[PDB]
RNA sequence: AUAACUGGCUUGUGGCAGUCAAGCGUUCAUAGCGACAUUGCUUUUUGAUUCUUCGAUGUCGGCUCUUCCUAUCAUACCGAAGCAGAAUUCGGUAAGCGUUGGAUUGUUCACCCACUAAUAGGGAACGUGAGCUGGGUUUAGACCGUCGUGAGACAGGUUAGUUUUACCCUACUGAUGAAUGUUAUCGCAAUAGUAAUUGAACUUAGUACGAGAGGAACCGUUCAUUCAGAUAAUUGGUUUUUGCGGCUGUCUGAUCAGGCAACGCCGCGAAGCUACCAUCUGCUGGAUUAUGGCUGAACGCCUCUAAGUCAGAAUCCAUGCUAGAACG
RNA sequence: UAACGAGAUUCCCACUGUCCCUAUCUACUAUCUAGCGAAACCACAGCCAAGGGAACGGGCUUGGCAGAAUCAGCGGGGAAAG
RNA sequence: GGCCAUGGAAGUCGGAAUCCGCUAAGGAGUGUGUAACAACUCACCGGCCGAAUGAACUAGCCCUGAAAAUGGAUGGCGCUCA
RNA sequence: AAUAGGGUGAAGCCAGAGGAAACUCUGGUGGAGGCUCGUAGCGGUUCUGACGUGCAAAUCGAUCGUCGAAUUUGGGUAUAGG
């Protein structure tokens, strides 16, 4: 439910980010990405905001060997807003959610990119420092 | 037996051959479609290539989520002296296409255009249009005959007019000199105005407005020789290639036992003519104003020169036209600005931009300041100050 | 529009000029150029650098 | 005079499509199917043959790249339904435009995971080795199993095993250029090429439709995918600016200032170049195809058609864009 | 079966331009010049489409067409050379 | 409002029957239209007009059936009471 | 005749400690081995790198195996085509 600007692409599939929430995942390893175009030998690649197919590689073991969705909050390459910004978070993370964008932990941990907060109004609500 | 998979062609089929263009001034294809209801007006301008800068503008897009809100966008600025108005040529409809009938001059012509018809003038005793300056005899009636020669039988009107770049920081003398349609008005009417403005300049405020959407004509970046991978943008080749990586492995079939026209081959890269249209118009500067840099909410009294000129470029002394994003050609190129082959009433193209603030920092740095006054401000007095 | 400082120099940044560091705990770093930047990632002491 | 690639004839076999219509389809042959039979097409299967090549046409597959076909997977416009909506199925015009990322396998083939509008099928010497690679096959070394008294064999398994030459001609991509009095400027445009593509969200609207469950579409608005052409504001990348600073060893008696370390090393580093790692830009008219119609005979009625005619597709031709005929 | 192995195989951490997806830089070439100066190969030669033909033509037939002399690259063809 | 099934189906849902009477005229029903009737329309008969008309079949040319990969071949141009 | 510089630390030996004894433990010393890292040397794994009408009818570059012995090597000498 939103319509964010196009931001320069920070995980590529094969991508392990940190897990942001409480859900008790510490790893999520892209697959893919959804909405990815076909071009010969290009890798999807997700930006913040975007919505991953993820398994949890390290975590609790009724988490692990299974893919569920997955919303990127934020990433360490710079990306333009429209306001000429370019901005970089720490790390790369994301939170688990369903196919609808409901997130199955209950907090986040550390900021959240203010793309990925004006797409997904449940990650908005859980989350702390907008940037 | 078939690729493997279907992958789209590399590069565009239409705007081949990737070869250089006949000339550095890009020329008008096609001019504005001629409406008789419409004032007698200018379909386009010369200028050059200054440099880029960047502004900030409230945006009016409904809708978007950076409505009402600032958005950071590059601009190029082209620097625009009146151009100087010598000459008129005739176009006459045939079974053959349009065929010019007459050209008519003025009088006097400047130095910096009797120039364009040389190429090693200071070895010459600089005889070009003499006799004709001789034929407006006190009656200059070989020159009204032409005249009405071209307002009976043309329906085509052209104005040449050439550019003052003498008045530009460029080392090079020659003006350049363009034929630019007249639009609007009987032919009678376009030949009593192209006849009015002999010798007589004509300012960029008389051909475009602010908020207007215009095309760019210009040769592009030369490159020089190029390899595949470069020019067309072919996948390199394995890294352990034998022979080299930087190419396209199967340029053809056994059969047709030719390579065909399409296959991507290694050559010049740039120096194309191009035509790139909607380019709107944010600002149309005036050499006068000492606040060309200056908007309504930044009152710093500022021309749209970066700190230390233009890299490359030199001060923009002159009117100028301050355009959204890129255009083609490099620093220095002549470039010409036409008006728009159609009617485009997208948000885009009715917007009415007001800008808030234009960079005049530095572009040879990491330029951090705006003005001497805000650096001397910033540092305070250092010891070559005394 | 706002004219930003630099967190490792004090420089003017203005409208797009320089990179903006999100670091772990949400703090707000503003560079006005990769300069100012690349002493901050190496941990340098801007209290130190004889130019900030 | 003769077998192993490609090529040629054939097309049993493989693949695809018809005709009649016994039946299926709650009724109802033909919305969608369709037996017993029967007529065909194709050369991406395999056979059959041995015409070309044995004074040699480099034999698998993958990577790369171009093009073509349509028996169309998706996208445009439509007709049909056992089409209420949504979805779906059948069909017409259609190859303009797209048709993916991976695990295993040398694989072609296959099979899974996943995205996607879709992950259609094929040809061009089973396209493509003086383009690559060399995993497979198919020399010689070696191991195993079975066979053989044995030397050895296996169309069985396994491991290691040199991939040569373009400076000629043509063709392509670009680049000059004599002569059509000389030289210079501005132009015209024959011909050739041509470019855009698809998705999502808001509104329409929880509306039409529907008992409900469910649930559209046109105008409009904001974004996005793939592609194309530029550009260097900004940010990032790059450093022989060996520009500034730092560091080690050694040499110049020390200092200052320097040499060398097969650019000695490190931090920053403008300019230039450059990135969906950055930004900008990608037009509007006509004629048509399928189709639905108007008037209207043939055939006193009827009928989109016979004469005439209207609207109308991602089609075509223009507009626009690229080159400019070096004998326009 | 410890130890050993430039032996064959699978997975993990670190590292990574192998890749997404490419970009930039240096020296030596290539390039142009003075001097020097070979070789492979060679029936004649050298633009295409279809036809037929020893069933895949540069030449034949029918068409498209066709304007001197040339340079750097390139690897479709000469069923190129060896 | 023929019947039985069927709530009912009365011609028009599925079954039956396949009738009779009058009728120059009428299916115990053609369809619309109905929950069924009503309602309208066709078989059906007539009133009007001024000579053709209906069905099945045969074979000439033409069209459909008729889909492949470089662009391309009644030899080419072109040809339509040829 | 030839074979840098390091690592490991075998027998034997010295001192101390525990135990009734048989013995054991600790700290040194010592400097063994077809041991090990690694030059010269000897060899030749991989890039299937360069070159592939070469500098060269087997080389060049990096990388690599081994490097105190079944080591490397000069000269003399012996063995001669089933
Ligand atoms: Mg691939
Ligand atoms: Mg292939
Ligand atoms: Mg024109
Ligand atoms: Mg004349
Ligand atoms: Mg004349
Ligand atoms: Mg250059
Ligand atoms: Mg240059
Ligand atoms: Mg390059
Ligand atoms: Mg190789
Ligand atoms: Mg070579
Ligand atoms: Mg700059
Ligand atoms: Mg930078
Ligand atoms: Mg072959
Ligand atoms: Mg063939
Ligand atoms: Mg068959
Ligand atoms: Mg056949
Ligand atoms: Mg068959
Ligand atoms: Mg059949
Ligand atoms: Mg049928
Ligand atoms: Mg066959
Ligand atoms: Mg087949
Ligand atoms: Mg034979
Ligand atoms: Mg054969
Ligand atoms: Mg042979
Ligand atoms: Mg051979
Ligand atoms: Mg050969
Ligand atoms: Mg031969
Ligand atoms: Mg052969
Ligand atoms: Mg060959
Ligand atoms: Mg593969
Ligand atoms: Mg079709
Ligand atoms: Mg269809
Ligand atoms: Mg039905
Ligand atoms: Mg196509
Ligand atoms: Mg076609
Ligand atoms: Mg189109
Ligand atoms: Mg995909
Ligand atoms: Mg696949
Ligand atoms: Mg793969
Ligand atoms: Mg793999
Ligand atoms: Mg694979
Ligand atoms: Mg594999
Ligand atoms: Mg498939
Ligand atoms: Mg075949
Ligand atoms: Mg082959
Ligand atoms: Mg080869
Ligand atoms: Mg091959
Ligand atoms: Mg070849
Ligand atoms: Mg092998
Ligand atoms: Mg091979
Ligand atoms: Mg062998
Ligand atoms: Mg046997
Ligand atoms: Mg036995
Ligand atoms: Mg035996
Ligand atoms: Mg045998
Ligand atoms: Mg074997
Ligand atoms: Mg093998
Ligand atoms: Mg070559
Ligand atoms: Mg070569
Ligand atoms: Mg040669
Ligand atoms: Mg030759
Ligand atoms: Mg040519
Ligand atoms: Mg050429
Ligand atoms: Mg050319
Ligand atoms: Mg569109
Ligand atoms: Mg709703
Ligand atoms: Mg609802
Ligand atoms: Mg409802
Ligand atoms: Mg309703
Ligand atoms: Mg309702
Ligand atoms: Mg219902
Ligand atoms: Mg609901
Ligand atoms: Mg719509
Ligand atoms: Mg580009
Ligand atoms: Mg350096
Ligand atoms: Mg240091
Ligand atoms: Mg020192
Ligand atoms: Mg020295
Ligand atoms: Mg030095
Ligand atoms: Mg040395
Ligand atoms: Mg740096
Ligand atoms: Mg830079
Ligand atoms: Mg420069
Ligand atoms: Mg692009
Ligand atoms: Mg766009
Ligand atoms: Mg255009
Ligand atoms: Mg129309
Ligand atoms: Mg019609
Ligand atoms: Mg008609
Ligand atoms: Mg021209
Ligand atoms: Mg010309
Ligand atoms: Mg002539
Ligand atoms: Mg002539
Ligand atoms: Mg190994
Ligand atoms: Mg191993
Ligand atoms: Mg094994
Ligand atoms: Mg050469
Ligand atoms: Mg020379
Ligand atoms: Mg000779
Ligand atoms: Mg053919
Ligand atoms: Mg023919
Ligand atoms: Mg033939
Ligand atoms: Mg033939
Ligand atoms: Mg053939
Ligand atoms: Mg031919
Ligand atoms: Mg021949
Ligand atoms: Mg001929
Ligand atoms: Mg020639
Ligand atoms: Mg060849
Ligand atoms: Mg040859
Ligand atoms: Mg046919
Ligand atoms: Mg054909
Ligand atoms: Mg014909
Ligand atoms: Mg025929
Ligand atoms: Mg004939
Ligand atoms: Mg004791
Ligand atoms: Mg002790
Ligand atoms: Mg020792
Ligand atoms: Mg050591
Ligand atoms: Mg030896
Ligand atoms: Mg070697
Ligand atoms: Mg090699
Ligand atoms: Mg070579
Ligand atoms: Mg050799
Ligand atoms: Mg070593
Ligand atoms: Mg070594
Ligand atoms: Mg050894
Ligand atoms: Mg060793
Ligand atoms: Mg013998
Ligand atoms: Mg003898
Ligand atoms: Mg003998
Ligand atoms: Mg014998």
């Amino acid at each position: 439910s939103g319509n964010k600007f196009r931001m320069s692409l920070a995980l590529p599939v094969g991508a392990v980010m940190n897990c942001a929430d409480n859900s008790g995942a510490r790893n999520l390893y892209v697959l893919a990405v959804k909405g990815t175009g076909a071009r010969l030998n290009r890798l999807p690649a997700a930006a913040a905001g975007d919505m991953v197919m993820a398994t949890v590689k390290k975590g609790k073991p009724e988490l692990r060997k299974k893919v569920m969705p997955a919303i990127v909050i934020r990433q360490s390459k710079p990306w333009r807003r429209r306001d000429g910004v370019y901005l970089y978070f720490e790390d790369n993370a994301g939170v688990i959610v369903n196919p609808k964008g409901e997130m199955k932990g209950s907090a986040i941990t550390g900021p959240v990119a203010k793309e990925c907060a004006d797409l997904w109004p449940r990650i908005a609500s859980n989350s702390g420092v907008v940037v | 037996s078939h690729r493997k998979y279907e992958a789209p062609r590399h590069g565009s089929l239409g705007f081949l051959p990737r070869k250089r263009a006949a000339k550095q001034r890009g020329r008008v294809k096609s001019f504005p479609k001629d409406v008789k209801s419409k004032p007698v007006a200018l379909t386009a301008f010369l200028g050059y290539k200054a440099g880029m800068t960047t502004i900030v503008r409230d945006l009016d897009r409904p809708g978007s989520k950076m409505h009402k809100r600032e958005v950071v966008e590059a601009a190029t600025v082209v620097d625009t002296p009146p151009m100087v108005v010598v000459g008129v040529v005739g176009y006459v409809e045939t079974p053959r296409g349009l065929r010019s009938l007459t050209t008519v001059w003025a009088e006097h012509l400047s130095e910096e255009v009797r120039r364009r018809f040389y190429k090693n003038w200071y070895k010459s005793k600089k005889k070009a249009f003499t006799k004709y300056s001789g034929k407006y005899a006190t009656d200059a009636k070989q020159v009204e005959t032409e005249l009405a020669r071209i307002k009976k039988y043309a329906s085509v009107v052209r104005v040449l007019a050439h550019t003052q770049i003498k008045k530009t920081p460029l080392s090079q003398k020659k003006a350049h000199l363009a034929e630019i349609q007249i639009n609007g008005g009987s032919v009678s009417d376009k030949v009593d105005w192209a006849k009015e403005h002999f010798e007589k300049e004509v300012s960029v405020d008389s051909v475009f407005e602010q908020d207007e959407m215009i095309d760019v004509i210009a040769v592009t970046k030369g490159h020089g020789f190029e390899g595949v991978t470069h020019r067309w943008g072919t996948k390199k080749l394995p890294r352990k290639t034998h022979r080299g990586l930087r190419k396209v492995a199967c340029i053809g079939a056994w059969h047709p036992a030719n390579v065909n026209w399409t296959v991507a081959r290694a050559g010049q890269n740039g120096y194309h003519h191009r035509t790139s249209i909607n380019h709107k118009v944010y600002r149309v500067g005036k050499g006068t104003d000492e606040a060309n840099g200056a908007t309504e909410f930044d009152r710093t009294k500022k021309t749209i020169n970066p700190m230390g000129g233009f890299v490359r470029y030199g001060n923009v002394n002159n009117d100028f036209v301050l355009l959204k994003g890129s255009i083609p050609g490099v620093k220095k190129r002549v470039v010409t600005l036409r008006k728009s082959l159609y009617v485009d009433t997208s948000r885009r193209a009715v917007e009415k931009v007001n800008l808030k603030w234009i960079d005049t920092a530095s572009r040879f740095g990491k330029g951090r300041f705006q003005t001497p006054a805000e650096k001397h401000a910033f540092m305070g007095t250092l010891k070559k100050d005394l | 529009m706002k004219i930003e400082v630099d967190s490792f120099s004090g420089s003017k940044i203005y409208p797009g000029r320089g990179t903006l560091f999100v670091r772990g705990d949400s703090k707000i770093f503003r560079f006005q150029s990769s300069k100012s930047a690349s002493l901050f990632q190496q941990r340098k002491n801007p209290r130190r650098i004889s130019w900030t």
